[PDB]
Formats: C-alpha cells, structure tokens, sequence
C-alpha cells in the first residue's frame, strides 16, 4: 500500500501485478485526507468469505451475475480492497423497514 | 440518484410511495454504476427482440442476426411479440389436474 | 384442423441466409421482371410473383397446397444476382471485419502471441470481444510471418456504397471488389475470434449471393377492380432489371471498365430495396417524387411493425362520447343498445343455460336480450339473421352462442391516455338507450374524463376466464385504493361535494316529509327511521 | 424500462434475466395498497414525557400500576421476577427511541401496513370498554404476547438463516410500532383492554398484516414506472415559480454530465 | 409423437449411415438414458428372450385388467389385453415359430453366459450358428473382438431347448 | 411535381364552409415553417 | 434387434374424463396411440412392458379451453431393422421379381438380382417357387437374410436384402 | 428437477392471480360441459359454480410455482388458504 | 374498422397482471396459424391441409414438424426479416437452459 504524494511515473506503477500471489494498492494522497465512509450516504459494506458467499448464491438461488455489482474502481471498493469475484453485503437504514440487507459483487 | 427524484415530484406537491422510485433508482444503479433510461442504457443490456420494441429497432435485429443471438423469450416483450401469455403474474406459473385427488 | 402438433415458441434463433439455403427454399426460378400478362392475358407469367409463389384472385392455385389466400403463409423465391453484393446494414461490420483480417491470405492480425490480444481473446461476449479486438487490429496493418506473407494491408475508408482502402512515398490507391473470398478464407476459430457463429451467421454471408424474393402477403398488389402493384414489388424489378443488365455485359463485348459502371446500380438497388434512407443522399425516388418504403422503413418503431402492429394493435370493442349518470352504481357503464346488439359473447350451450339462449337465438339479433351467431361442433357459422333455418333452430350441448351483451357482463373501459393501471377498468354492463357511454361520476378522475366531448373505449372480455380476470382483479371497486400514493384515488365530485356540505351545517334541518323520501333513496335502508 | 420487473415467488424482485434489482420489493415486501401513514411515538417527545408514558417500576409506590388499572395491582406491586421482564421491555423501547433517531428528522410520521390506531378502535366497542373498572392481564400476559406476534409476523419464509436474517431485517421498523402501541403502561391505562380485546387486537394485526403482504406475480416495475410518470403528465414545462421539475426528471434519467443548475451544498463542522 | 430420454437441442444434418458397423441410430447408443435420470446400458433382447418379456406383460397386464400348442394359448391372451394392433400377433407368431427356447431359466443362463456390445450379445442369441467362420461373418462386428466363440456357440445348442 | 416532394404542403387549401366567420378567417390566416416565435410578441399588436 | 427403449407420450384430455378412475383413461388411450406405431426414428412400437406402475405425473391444464396435459413416461420393447443386420423369418410372397420375406413386424423383399443366379424364378408352379440346383423355394419355406437396404415409411417400416453371401437361405 | 412437499417455502395463502385464475380455468372448464363437485343449488354461470367449488374447496387443481433459477413448488387448491 | 389496443393499453393490462386477458393480441385481432421447421426455424413447410403431406424440401422433412398460434403481424414481421436475409428461427424447445 505505497501512499504516493502527488503522483507515480507511467514506467513505475507498470511493474504491480509482477509479484503474484501477492498483490499492491495505490493511493492518492489528497484522496484519503477525509475518509469516504464516514459520509452520510455512505452505508456499511462487508466482505464475504469465500463460504458466505457461496452461501448467498445457493439462497437465493442465483447464478453469480444475477447479483448486483460494484465496480473494481469503486470508491468504497478500494477502501474495503475488495477484488474480480469477491461480495459485498451493503447494510443501509431504510424509511419502509428500518435496514434492508442488498450484496454487491464486485466486477 | 433517488433524494433528487424525490425531491423533483415533491417539489410539486404530488406524493409518490418510496417503492416506486426506489425500484427505478435500484435499476439504474444496481449493473455496477449509472445506467441511463436511454436509447443508451438499459436498451443496451444483456435483456433481442425485446430492446428491439424502443429506439434502434431494425439495427438490433441486424447485429442480432450477425451474431446469432439467441432470445430467451423470457421478456414480456418477447411473448407480446409472438402471441404467447407472457410469464406475469396470472402466467408465472403452472396448472395442472391432479389425477390421484381427481 | 391441422394433423401436426402445437407448441409455442420457446427460443429465437437469430443468423443469417447462407446462400446455398435461400436456393434451396426456393419455389420459383424469378427470372422474368414483369408481373404476369401472358401477353394481356390475365395470370401470373411463371417469371415473376407466383412462378410458383403465393397467389390473387381468390385461387386455391398456389402449387396445389391450395389454402388459398386465407391459410396460405407466403412462399419465398430467389434471384441469382450476377455478382455480389454488400448488404446495405451490415456494410459498416463487413468494413470493420476487413479492418481486423488480413487480405492475400484470409487470418487474423493478432495471435495468442501478441499479450493486448490474449485479454481480447478471453472476454466472454460476443460483442465487447469483437469490439476490444477490432479496437487492436485496426491499427497494424503488417500481415508478420506462424501464418505468412505481410503483404501491408490498406487502410480501408467509406465512400458510399463501396470501401476503397490505400497501401503504402504517397499511396496507391484501389476500389476493393474480392473481399468475400478473403472471408470465406477466414479460419473457423476466427469467426468466432470476433462476433460471429459458423452454423447460423458465417462472416461472409454479410455478402449476398444469391437474393430472397418475398411473396404475395408481402408485398400485396391492390387492383382497382387496372393495375396496383406494391412498393417493393418494383425494388424487386428495378433489380432484377438491374441484374439482367449485367449479366448480358458479361457475355457480349464486355468491355470491363464500363461494367464496373452497371455494377454498382445493382449494389444500390440492392441498397435500396432493404434500405432508403442513408449517409449518400441519393434518396432513390419513386417516377413521381415519392421515396420509395424501404423494408427497414416498415419496421422502424412507432407506426412500424414492432412498435405499430405488435406492441399494440387494433382490436370486440367499441367508443362513442361519455356523460355521467349519477343513478348509476359505482362500477356500471351504460351502455346504448345499439352497441350491445352489436358486440357478442361466445357462450358454450349448457344445460344450465340451454333454455335461455334458445330463447335468446329465437329473439333474432334485432331485439334487444337476443343473439347474433350459433357455432355447431362443425367449425361452420350460422348467421341467425339470414339462415333460412333462423328461428328454426335447436341447440347440441357443446355448440356455442354468439350473444348479445347484457345486463352484468364484464367489460374494460378505458379512456386515454391511458397512463394509469386505473386507465383501464371493468365495469358491470347495463344496456341503456341513447348513443352514450353512461358512467359513474366517482369513477371519473381515474380515467380523467369530462363530458365536453370526451370520448370512450370500451372491449369486451371473451372466455370464461379473460372474464373473470377482469372482474377480479380490474373490478371498478378493487381500484378504489391506488397504489402509486397509497391512498383512494376517486372521491365525491362536484355537486354531490358542494352540496354534501351544506347538507351538514347546524343550520341544515329537514322536515318528515322529505326525510322520508330521503330515506327511500338510500337502498339498504334498514326500514327503520331514526328518532 | 421496467416492463419485465414482478415480484417472485421467493420474495425477489427481479427481471427477463434473474438479476436481482431487489431482494424484498420495497424493502419489506409490503402492497403499497394497504399501508397508511402511522405516527411512531417513541421517537417524538421529551425523555421525561416518554418516560412518564411506557416506563412502569413494580419496586416503587409512584411508579407502579395503580390497582385500578389492574386485576393484580396489589398482589403484583414488587415482585422481582416481574419486574425483569417490565426491564427486557423498557430496555426495548429505549433501543428503538435511539434507532428511529433511521430518521435524523425527527419526522414520527410514515408509511406503514396494519393501521393499529383503527384495529384497537375497533376492540374499544366491540367489547364495550369502561374507563372505571380493572383488567384481566397477567404482566406476563401483556409482554410475553406482543413477542409471540412478533413470531407470526412473517414476511420471507425460507428453513435456512440468511433468510430468517431477512426476515427480522425487513420487519423491525414495523415491530417498534408495535411496540409502542403495546407497551404494558399504555395497553392498561389507556386503552383498557380485557384480556379477551388484546388476544383479539393481537389475532388481527397479524391477520391483517399477512394480507397486506405483496403478492408473487406483482408486475411490480410496469407499476412503478406509470406511478412515477403520472404525476409528471401532471407538471409544468417551466422551471419558474435551481433547475427542477419537467426538465429537471428530464436531465436526470438522461444521467446528464452538464446539468444545467449543478451547485453544491456544504454544512459547517460540528461545532 | 412420442420422444425418448435424449433430448439433445438441434440448433439449426450429421446422421452417417446405419451399419452392423455398430453404428447404430443416435437413439440407440451403447449408452442411453434411464428415466429416473440414471445411465443405463443399451437393452439387447434376442428372439425368444423377447417373447418372454411380451409374455409376461400381455400377462400381469390381463391380471389387472380383472382388478403350435402355444401358438393358441397366445392367440387368446392377445383379442383381451390388445388393441385388438395386428403387429403384435405377427411379432408374436414370429417370435414364437423362431424362438430359440422356453424356460425362463433356460433363457437366464444364455444370458448369464454370454454377457461385446449388446446387439451382438443378443444376435449370437437368436441366430442359430455353429462355425465362427459363420457367427463371425452373420455378425460382422465381431472379427477381432473374440478368437475362433465356437466353444460359446457349441454352449448354446447345448442348451438348445428341444422343440 | 416530379422526384421533387421537397416542397411545402399548406399552401392552397379547401376553404371552409361550416360557418360564415368559418369562411372569414380562413382567408385572413398566415402560417409559418417550423419556444420563442409561438410567443405574442408585442410587435404583434 | 428387439430393444426396450424408455419413451414418453403427451396427451390432452377433455375435462369430461376428469372422473375418479382416470389414471385408467389416459393409460387405455396411451395403448391406443403407442402399441402400434411406427418411426424411423424409434422403430416399431410393439408392448408396453410394467403397464400397472405406468408412470403420470401431475399434468397441467391448457389456459385456452380446460384440458389437462400429460407427459406420460414409459418403457416399451420395440424393433426397428438395421442395414447389414442379418436375420431369418417365413417367406410371405413371391414374384418374378423375387420374394419378400417377414421378419416379425416387418417385411423384407428380395430381388431376382441379390440372389445366387443358379436359382431361376419357376414359371407355373403352385405356389409360385424358385429352384437351384438343389433348392426350392416358395411362401412356406424358411430364410435367413442380410438386411442391405432400409426404406422408412408410413406407419411401416420396410426394407431389402440379400442373401448372396454365404450362410444365408433355406435352413 | 422437483421440491418435496416437505421444505416448501413460498407462501401458504392464494396470490390474488391464482385465485383469480384459478376461478378463471374452473369457469370455462365448467362451460365446457366439464363435470362438477358440488351442489349447483340451482347455480347456471359457471364462474358462480366455480365460486362455489371454491369456498368447499373441491376444485381437482394444483399450482406449479416457478422460482427464477427454474424450479417449483407444487400446491393444491385445498391446501392454499384462500384468505383474500 | 376496430379500435386499436396500441402500447399504452398493453401496458396497463401488464400491470393488472391481466395475463389472459392480454393474450387474448390475439383473439380479438391477429392470430393465425402457421407451420414450423423442427429443424431451420422457418416458415417454410409446405403443408397441403388434407392429404396431411407436410414436407420442406432444403430441409427436406415431412416427419418433425410443429404448429403454432402466432399474431400474423409477427409472422409477417419474420417475412420481412428473411427477406432482407436475416434469419428468425422459431423453436419449440429450450435447449440453452437456466
Ligand atoms: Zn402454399
Ligand atoms: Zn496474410
Ligand atoms: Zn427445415
């Protein structure tokens, strides 16, 4: 997690994905001076084990695409540093129920 | 996405159940960001001869026939299309007499 | 009746005409541009429409599969053009493959070698796969030696109907006829590398060879007891002439750069008849001025096939222009008698209601609580208006009665725009004189209506079930509660309001008189007045 | 653009493709047709007024069910056992009161099935309720009850967890109302209910709840989609008397990158 | 119609021809599909062994219907439980006047034996043969698939039901 | 006439006859080839 | 070449026969539309084995008009000639343009040209016969033949053969 | 595929479309000189006699419930509470 | 003429979850009856109604076939897809799954 200043050469960044199984982030530093979650519209999100995911899919009966989604460059996304197959359980306050419980997996 | 709509139809003293423009929301967001209710939207998602019934019409079909896609005829449209009870409501699902309590 | 079995569709297959199949489907040879005249003679010249095809004039004729006209689908012919052609839609794709392939040869411009290409590759979608590599391959334009000869490929451009491309000091420049044996060459996998099928749309078949004629039901010719021929029955000719043409430029003094010449009419007639309106002007204009309905211009939505005969149709229905009857329940809709003794209701004969509608058969369909049409077991119809057996006439349980509508019967009303799940509702039936649709006026905001002109549509439910699905789910009274702002959404209006409220005030007394008269009209009345 | 959206017979809302666009249709899975607008008490108010109104304390002389209101209210008054089960609910509608501040307005007014002023209205002279003479309810009677209802109020069915999960989530906000309507101090001394009333009220809410549950089949999104568009037949093209409005639904379903007013407001630091 | 338990989706003309290639029809392939969903081997039925399997059906069918000395005692269970369906009582005749044997056993143990792909299990069955010079060349597919089966076919005559 | 549509229709009409002042202002009409012109403006009065 | 193939059938049934002994309808009609059929494509439908455990299944009713519809999953014993197939059954005619033959359910036909030319068509003879230099042939008479050929067709299923090669003729 | 009788997880009670449907099919199935289960106690439109055939709930019919993935849930009209 | 049940008033019936009714696009206008391919999806079958014959040479069947009940609008709409040579094939059975 390199927390670059203002920012990284185009010949530098180009060598992430070079030393698998392990895996790096990059972030701007005037993009963490307030964290996004504490916001408002924010609701929490949850990662899921790779068993309470193939959970939700098998009750609910769904075939993986058929879930909601949540972009690789999304801003809570990186935050959580979720990856390509990994699920989101969002727990949001709702003016009809009180909290209602949506998944997003990230594509 | 929803405070703005809401606030667009109570700016007019009409009043509208949360469900509703929730679910139009929802569709937007849910396919990972902002999906527009255009030509340039969901008339472009996964849905042939459905997305067919709004806007490019006839192209749809052409790149539809290029690709040789095949239609579900899950759509209501689809159904519309060929004369068949489309699976809504009254038509999701099946009746069947039962011999042995007959 | 029909021996084979009915099924509904469960899956659309999309692709498209290989050549070889539009021959073989084929009933007729169309080689002749006319329509039939055997020299003035009236028939149908075995050149063109019905050399085998569908047919006119009320004529089983038809290859013996008689039917004629009313259970007879059309019947496709052909027409070998004599060279081939771009297929006006798909020109833009048939451009954007070449973009992608190599010439000389036939393969791609990017193997599992070249890494950009691997992730290409791998994306499942046989758009955005299509889309990424051509996004690739538009750029070399080297064909490097695994498969051979660079030969450079050109850079290909759009100029009208035909692609012409440069090879590279200054270019050198050349109209590209060709292109089809290029992709005929393209390997299997390849197809499939970009968006294509090999079983129902191979690359090249974007090229047409060999033209679908479509028949009769198609393009329907309209006599004047004279003449009458459809629009696309003469884009047919055009090219047909057009095709004819060229053909005897190719085995006479051809003198090969005047033919190129003759050639590309035939590419744009083709153009034409499938499309008129594109990028090149041109807008191909029918001998008076008149456009000329391209085949896509019948199905652009709105008015076109998909949005105008499919989503939405004419259809048992009737409108006239509404005033609102406050003697009338909720959930009525007076309906003139005229109409009623109009519009039928197929109802099977029963031992429940067998001695009624023999009744209602003998009244004829000119007195009000009567019927119009007796359907025996024998798919044949008696018209009891004319049958010389008309008040004659004994029904067999299991044939079915036409009837008149009457008192109680379901039917959607509507008003549009029809906005609104309460656009559309059904109300009970009661026949009631005068040409006007009478409805309640607490029904009237859903529908939106007033009485200054408005007019009404009215349909009428024809199964046992269609029926009873209206009235109970569509009922007048289930709709009282609207969904969309959970609350009613029809309400005391005008008169019945303003006076209800005077009615209420401290000041407001009635005398025995009329607080008994007042009493009467209210009909679950107890029979009790109140100290 | 919502044509094919319809609740499913699981409880899911979804389209042509299986694609989940919601799990409970509305976030509860409740018929817009049988929901009113219900005021939730415990949120609204002063502590030392809410408190005065649900509180009851059997080890105290002034904070006690006075025996006119109960059958027991001398046999009754400090028992410890009892008292606890008076704490597991006075400790509830505490939760609640700090959950509902969901709604950081303060706005107790809202939309919610199973309209409960009316159905004890109903009890009040179905049965012919004096203002004088006590009640029938065991402590126990009252809160062991209003948790038994609570179990029936079904909504999801599935055997499994996540689902029963579901089950709790899309619920609460209702079951707080029910709450405070059922608190022991206001089901006694205000609406004196006799044992027969509340097992009656109770029958019906959950009766009646599981009526104004949606139906599978529900074309839910044709639904929306009109009830949405509607009420916008009904506006003005003008954006007079920030862009808003006709033109303003208009920018936004295009998900417009240039809006014409964009603007942006900005709340001070907490203190 | 009537269709089997292989339903394949043909998606918009590959039917080689039928030989004793072992190439039978796709609807008969070495392997089949059961209908509780399970896999089930091809079901051969030699003469004969096929007059049983009829036999026993025509019978416990006319048990819960009521709920050339065999060539009559079959004629009359037939105008009962038969559509009254000529075809059955010409496959019956045949089956009758070619069989190969008559004891349930007699016929268990030609099976219990010779159990090659199942067409030829049950060809060898029904086909009288002596020489492998002569099975080997009435049932083509064999050739490599079994040395010069004579000690089998002698087996068989061996247990040849007298008639 | 000819492969020429690319001209105006309005021009030249069936005069109305419902009523006297039907008649009337017919004649005394204007048109004008496709927010603002729809408006009155003042140079109008 | 006799098989037991596992088929289905569907059926609609009016509402008339929605009866308490039903079961019994559907499967006396299922007899009536399989016991005697015949396809190219799964031969000559002959008897329906275990017919008291048929198998139903609940069937759904059409929306139109109230029939119900089932798929009714059996098990039958079938027999449907293949080519090069060899098999024997009684002569059943005989032309000068040879002679047909039948094999169970079927009839094969043998011509003039696929026999072994030592054996002429006789002229009158009663019944018609063929003669070799030691055998005689007529409608009685035994053979065992090669199916070359197989022609499917109507609600039968014919076809032809040989018997050139050796092993093959009278018994 | 299939779904015992035993984890049946949609609703116990009769969506507003089945009834109605229900009612619907029972109704012309009636007219279609098809047999009855009741009195008709002098009842003559089939939608009345269907009505009725409903509250003895003696209508010989069964809803297939289908789920998005493609399975179902079997259920008679007997069983169905019929709240409504 | 007949009035025209155009979109709007699909719609709301799609709303009322009126699904026969709806369907019934069908009997209160269109409809018709056209013959299938079991194999290439068409409308081509040569069914002369009464010898049964069926056939659909360059496919050249007569056994696999199927009817069905379409709103003759569409099976026009298919005409006029093949004629500008895009093939809309008709099946009877799901054999993609899900
Ligand atoms: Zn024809
Ligand atoms: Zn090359
Ligand atoms: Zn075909």
């Amino acid at each position: 997690i390199f927390i670059y200043q203002n920012n990284i050469t185009p010949s530098a960044n180009k060598m992430i994905p070079t030393v698998s199984p392990a895996i790096i982030e990059t972030f701007q530093e005037s993009d963490l001076v307030v964290n996004i979650t504490h916001h408002e519209l924010v609701p929490k999100h949850i990662r899921l084990s790779d068993g309470e995911k193939s959970q939700l899919l098998q009750r609910y009966k769904l075939k993986e695409s058929q879930l909601p989604r949540i972009q690789r460059e999304d801003p809570v996304a990186r935050y959580l540093g979720l990856k390509r197959g990994q699920v989101v359980k969002i727990i949001r306050r709702s003016e009809t129920s009180g909290r209602y419980a949506s998944y997003r997996i990230c594509l | 996405l929803y405070k703005e709509i809401l606030n667009v139809i109570a700016f007019d003293g009409s009043y509208v159940n949360y469900r509703h423009m929730a679910l139009l929301v929802d569709v937007m967001t849910s396919r990972g960001y902002l999906m527009a209710i255009t030509r340039h939207g969901i008339n472009r998602a996964d849905t042939a001869l459905m997305r067919c019934s709004f806007e490019e019409t006839v192209e749809i079909l052409f790149e539809a026939g290029a690709a040789a896609e095949l239609d579900d005829c899950r759509g209501v449209s689809e159904n519309v299309m060929l004369g068949q009870l489309a699976p809504m409501g009254t038509g999701a699902f099946d009746v069947m007499i039962d011999e042995k309590l007959l | 009746y029909s021996s084979a079995p009915l099924r509904s569709v469960k899956e659309v297959q999309f692709g498209l005409l290989s050549p070889e199949e539009i021959r073989a489907i084929s009933v007729v040879k169309i080689e002749y541009p006319e329509i039939m005249d055997e020299s003035r003679q009236r028939p149908r010249e075995g050149g063109l429409n019905d050399p085998k095809l569908g047919s006119i004039d009320r004529n089983f004729k038809c290859q013996t599969c008689g039917e004629g006209m009313a259970e007879c689908p059309g019947h496709f012919g052909h027409m070998e053009l004599a060279k081939p052609v771009f297929h006006i839609g798909f020109i833009p794709k048939i451009k954007k493959v070449c973009e992608c392939i190599c010439m000389n040869c036939g393969k791609l411009l990017l193997d599992e070698t070249n890494p950009t290409m691997a992730q290409a590759i791998r994306i499942r979608d046989p758009k955005k796969r299509f889309n990424a590599v051509w996004q690739l391959c538009k750029t070399k334009m080297v064909c490097e030696a695994r498969g051979g000869c660079g030969n450079t490929q050109p850079v290909v451009r759009k100029d009208g109907m035909k692609l012409w491309g440069t090879w590279k000091d200054a270019q050198p420049e050349r109209k590209l006829l060709e292109i089809l044996n290029v992709f005929k060459h393209i390997s299997p996998e390849d197809c499939f590398r970009l968006g294509f099928n090999e079983d129902y749309a191979r690359p090249e078949w974007m090229i047409i060879t060999v033209l679908p004629v479509p028949p009769p039901q198609v393009r329907p010719s309209i006599a004047m007891d004279t003449q009458g021929q459809d629009d696309l029955t003469h884009k047919l000719s055009d090219i047909l002439k057009a095709n004819i043409n060229v053909q005897k430029l190719e085995m006479d003094g051809s003198p090969q750069h005047i033919i190129n010449e003759v050639e590309q009419l035939l590419q744009f007639h083709v153009a034409t008849y499938m499309d008129n309106d594109i990028a090149g002007q041109p807008q191909a204009l029918q001998k008076s001025g008149r456009p000329v309905k391209a085949i896509r211009a019948r199905l652009k939505g709105k008015e076109g096939r998909l949005r105008g005969n499919l989503m939405g149709k004419r259809v048992f229905s009737a409108r006239t222009v509404i005033s609102g009857d406050p003697n009338l329940e909720l959930d009525q809709v007076g309906v003139p008698i005229s109409i009623a003794k109009t519009l039928s209701y197929p109802e099977t004969v029963t031992q429940y209601n067998i001695h009624r509608l023999t009744e209602y058969v003998r009244n004829g369909p000119n007195e009000h609580p009567g019927a119009k049409y007796v359907i025996r077991d024998n798919g044949d119809r008696i018209d009891l208006r004319y049958h010389k057996r008309a008040g004659d006439i004994v029904l067999q349980y299991g044939w079915k009665v036409e009837r008149h509508l009457m008192d109680d019967d379901p039917v959607l009303f509507n008003r549009q725009p029809s906005l609104h799940k309460m656009s559309m509702m059904a109300h009970r039936v009661k026949v009631m004189p005068y040409s006007t649709f009478r409805l309640n006026l607490s029904v009237t905001s859903p529908y939106n209506a007033d009485f200054d002109g408005d007019e009404m549509n009215l349909h009428v439910p024809q199964s046992e079930e269609t029926r009873a699905e209206l009235s109970q789910l569509c009922a007048v009274p289930l709709q009282i509660v609207s969904p969309q702002s959970n609350k009613p959404v029809m309400g005391i209006v005008q008169d019945t309001l303003c006076g209800v409220r005077k009615m209420t005030l401290r000041d407001t007394f009635i005398e025995y008189e009329q607080v008994m008269n007042m009493l009467f009209w209210v009909p679950s009345w107890d029979g009790v007045v109140p100290q | 653009a919502l044509e094919d959206i319809m609740v499913h017979y699981d409880g899911t809302t979804r389209n042509s493709l299986g694609d989940i666009i919601q799990f409970l249709y509305g976030e509860d899975g409740l018929d817009g047709t049988q929901v009113e607008r219900q005021t939730i008490d415990t949120i609204p108010g002063s502590d030392k007024a809410f408190h005065k109104r649900y509180y009851v304390d059997l080890m105290d002389e002034k904070n006690s069910i006075k025996p006119d209101v109960i059958e027991y209210a001398a046999d009754i008054l400090g028992d410890v056992e009892l008292q606890k089960e008076l704490n597991s609910e006075y400790e509830q509608l505490v939760s609640d009161r700090k959950f509902l501040r969901v709604f950081v307005n303060g706005d107790h007014n809202w939309p919610l099935p199973v309209n409960l002023r009316r159905i004890i209205q109903n009890a009040q002279q179905i049965f012919h309720l004096d203002r004088a003479k006590a009640s029938d309810l065991t402590i126990p009677e009252i809160i062991h009850g209003v948790r038994d209802l609570c179990k029936k109020l079904f909504v999801l069915r599935g055997e499994n967890e996540l689902i029963k999960e579901a089950q709790q989530n899309a619920t609460s906000l209702f079951q707080c109302l029910v709450r405070a309507r059922l608190a022991t101090r206001r089901i006694l001394e205000e609406f004196r209910l006799n044992r027969d009333a509340f097992e009656w009220v109770l029958g019906t809410i959950e009766a009646q709840f599981q009526r104004s549950l949606v139906h599978p089949g529900e074309m839910v999104g044709v639904i929306a989609a009109q009830s949405i568009g509607e009420p916008a037949t009904q506006m003005t093209l003008n954006t007079f008397h920030v862009t808003l409005g006709v033109p303003r639904l208009k920018e936004i379903l295009n998900v417009a990158k240039n809006i014409k007013t964009p603007a942006l407001t900005v709340y001070l630091d907490r203190e | 119609s009537t269709s089997t338990v292989g339903a394949r989706r043909r998606r918009a003309v590959d039917d080689e021809e039928n030989a004793t290639l072992l190439r039978l029809g796709p609807e008969f392939a070495l392997k089949q599909y059961d209908h509780d969903g399970n896999e089930h081997d091809l079901i051969a039925l030699s003469l004969s062994e096929s007059r049983l399997l009829i036999r026993e059906a025509l019978k416990a069918r006319s048990r819960a219907r009521n709920g050339s000395n065999g060539e009559i005692d079959d004629d009359e269970l037939a105008k009962v439980t038969s559509g009254a369906n000529g075809v059955v009582k010409k496959t019956l005749d045949y089956l009758n006047t070619f069989a190969r044997f008559k004891d349930e056993e007699t016929c268990t143990a030609v099976d219990q034996l010779l159990h090659l792909h199942p067409f030829e299990i049950a060809q060898l069955s029904s086909l009288g043969c002596e020489d492998v010079d002569e099975a080997i060349t009435l049932i083509p597919s064999l050739a490599a698939k079994k040395e010069v089966l004579q000690r089998i076919l002698d087996e068989l005559n061996r247990l040849e039901d007298p008639y | 006439q000819k492969k020429a549509m690319s001209s105006r229709a309005g021009v030249s009409q069936v005069l109305n006859r419902y009523t006297y002042s039907s008649t009337l202002s017919h004649l005394r009409r204007t048109n004008t080839p496709i927010a603002k012109p729809r408006q009155l403006h003042n140079t109008h009065w | 070449m006799f098989f037991l193939k596992d088929l289905s059938l569907i059926l609609t049934l009016h509402p008339s026969y929605f009866g308490p002994q039903m079961n019994q309808y559907l499967r006396e009609k299922l007899l009536t539309d399989v016991e005697g059929t015949c396809t190219g494509q799964f031969g000559y439908i002959v008897t329906v084995l275990d017919g008291m455990n048929i198998d139903v299944g609940k069937g759904r009713i059409i929306p139109g008009s109230g029939s119900a519809e089932f798929e009714v999953k059996y098990r039958a014993v079938v027999w449907k000639p293949f080519k090069g197939e060899v098999v024997d059954a009684i002569v059943s005619n005989v032309s000068p343009i040879g002679f047909f033959a039948d094999v169970g359910p079927l009839n094969v036909f043998v011509s003039t040209r696929l026999i072994p030319d030592n054996l002429v068509y006789n002229p009158s003879n009663s019944p018609p016969a063929y003669m070799s230099n030691d055998e005689l042939i007529t409608k009685g008479s035994k053979v065992r033949l090669k199916v070359v050929g197989t022609r499917t067709d109507v609600n039968e299923i014919y076809a032809i053969g040989s018997i050139k090669e050796d092993f093959l003729g009278a018994i | 595929l299939a779904i015992l009788k035993e984890e049946r997880t949609t609703t116990p009670y009769l969506t507003k479309y089945e009834r109605a449907r229900i009612l619907g099919t029972r109704a012309l199935q009636i007219s279609m000189n098809a047999p009855v289960l009741v009195d008709i106690e002098g009842e003559t439109d089939p939608l009345q006699i269907a009505m009725k055939e409903l509250s003895q709930r003696k209508i010989p019919l069964v809803i297939r419930r289908y789920l998005p993935d493609g399975s179902y849930e079997d259920w008679g009209c007997d069983e169905l509470i019929v709240d409504n | 003429g007949g009035l025209r049940f155009g979109e709007m008033e699909r719609d709301c019936m799609i709303a009322h979850g009126a699904a026969g009714f709806l369907k019934e696009l069908m009997e209160a206008s269109d409809a018709f009856r056209v013959h299938v391919c079991g194999i290439c999806g068409l409308m081509s079958v040569i069914a002369n109604l009464k010898k049964n014959q069926f056939e659909c040479r360059s496919c050249k069947n007569k056994t696999n076939i199927y009817q069905l009940h379409i709103p003759y609008a569409a099976k026009l709409l298919f005409q006029e897809l093949m004629a500008m040579n895009i093939a809309p094939r008709l099946y009877t059975e799901r054999s993609g799954v899900s």
